[PDB]
């Protein structure tokens, strides 16, 4: 899933 | 015999990202859980490489194309490269001096020994140094500093990678602005493009012999609470 | 009219627990990340409550009976009596001069306030407060407030649960110990009991309130890459 | 799994 690499990758 | 626009402008998009992404007075190491010289700097380590990924995926938010591939190649990417990327940028700390990454007081100087009270040896935590070393007697440009970083980042050869093809252009045409550069702006670098290519690979082996050491640590329960759910997700395999 | 062994030793060996688990001069506060007056107030009172949960995990492993229950029904104990189990032993930071928890200088002297800055509102934030006024007013001894987290920690009502049938019976022990000893040791308590047992049914609803805040809170990646493993596995729902 | 709240559990 990568929650959070998701978010920050904008 | 001269730098072309577009290989300027991404000159100066990446100098400006480095800026804006990293900090030479290492301020915000306070807001990290503080150092303790059992595993005792493992809290601060955590959160100072943990706090270096936020960074370097900044920094690859604005490398020229990067926004460009899909979502999924973006995060294989950094997953792969993100280790290395990190040793890169932390040779700006590094001092030759004391073969130690100075940010800070004693507090923030990290030596080779700080390091093993983060579950690494030195066996491995050798070549680190051997690379810190040679790396910085390069004396890089801030300009092939930064290219390289963003060389590194768009290496193709990543596990995870879908569109290799395009990665692999996007690499070319960074390597290329690196070798003009280096040819007409750095007056005696002859030998060295070939000299900062080679340090890719030894990246290579470093990330390599990270990932053995964290899935360790990252195994035992009582270690990985210590880690931060961003680490624990970039280095993690759930991919 | 008189205490027996088997409680007495209950008493003693709950009262050694919380004591092994509980510093009142908060000195391990420093290893947390630095509190900040966007969620500023979040990175260390994530460390707080994390710390806690290891402390809480520690003084139920010596709650007597515990240790006999299935891994899992710790588990599930632990997990939905947990947010609970920290608001009982804060109440011993509380101060009813100024509203707040002080643990420290300036710096961990928590109000109100700063749990805002953690992600909570005012609306949810107040019947903790007046949850921790009626309870410091109880002026409980060290063996009725060591037995309520005891006796809150044995709640056969928690979801997840499987032998509610032996929980229950413990529970029910502890609760016999804190009534004979309200009633032989501790004089002007008639009411208390009671008083207490209403206590907990207060911490199922600020039970209740924490997780809906912790949800959407720990929905947003921003945020719970702020949060510690710990705290993202024991409020978490993966049972 | 509860990886971390396991191996607390002893
Ligand atoms: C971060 C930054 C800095 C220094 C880098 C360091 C010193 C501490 C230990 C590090 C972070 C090395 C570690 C990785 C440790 C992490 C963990 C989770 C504990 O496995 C080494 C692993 C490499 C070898 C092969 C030696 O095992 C890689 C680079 C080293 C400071 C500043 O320059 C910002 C930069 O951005
Ligand atoms: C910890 C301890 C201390 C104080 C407790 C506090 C003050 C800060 C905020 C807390 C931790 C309350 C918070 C939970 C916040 C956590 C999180 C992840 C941000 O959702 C409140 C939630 C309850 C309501 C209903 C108000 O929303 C519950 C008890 C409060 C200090 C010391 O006594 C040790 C004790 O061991």
């Amino acid at each position: 899933r990568h929650k959070i690499l998701h978010r920050l990758l904008q | 015999h001269m730098l072309s626009d577009e290989q300027m402008q991404i000159i100066n998009s990446l100098v400006e990202a480095h800026h804006k992404t990293y900090d030479d007075s290492y301020s915000d190491f306070v807001r990290f859980r503080p150092p303790v010289r059992r595993l005792s700097m493992l809290p601060h380590l955590a959160d100072l490489v943990s706090y270096s990924i936020q960074k370097v995926i900044g920094f690859a938010k604005m490398i020229p194309g990067f926004r460009d591939l899909t979502a999924e190649d973006q995060i294989a990417l950094l997953k792969s490269s993100a280790i290395e990327i990190i040793m890169l940028r932390s040779n700006q700390s590094f001092s030759l001096e004391d073969m130690s990454w100075s940010c800070g007081g004693p507090d923030f100087k990290y030596c080779i020994n700080d390091v093993t009270k983060a579950g690494h040896t030195l066996e491995l935590l050798e070549p680190l140094v051997k690379f810190q070393v040679g790396l910085k007697k390069l004396k890089l440009h801030e300009e092939e500093h930064v290219l390289l970083m963003a060389i590194c980042l768009l290496s193709p050869d990543r596990p995870g990678v879908q569109d290799h093809v395009r990665i692999e252009a996007l690499q070319d045409r960074l390597c290329d602005v690196l070798q003009a550069y280096i040819r007409i702006q750095h007056p005696g670098g002859r030998l060295l493009y070939a000299k900062m290519i080679q340090k890719l690979a030894d990246l290579r082996s470093l990330n390599e012999e990270h990932s053995k050491q964290y899935r360790s640590l990252s195994f035992q329960p009582e270690h990985s609470m210590q880690l931060t759910p961003l680490v624990l997700e970039v280095f993690g395999s759930e991919v």
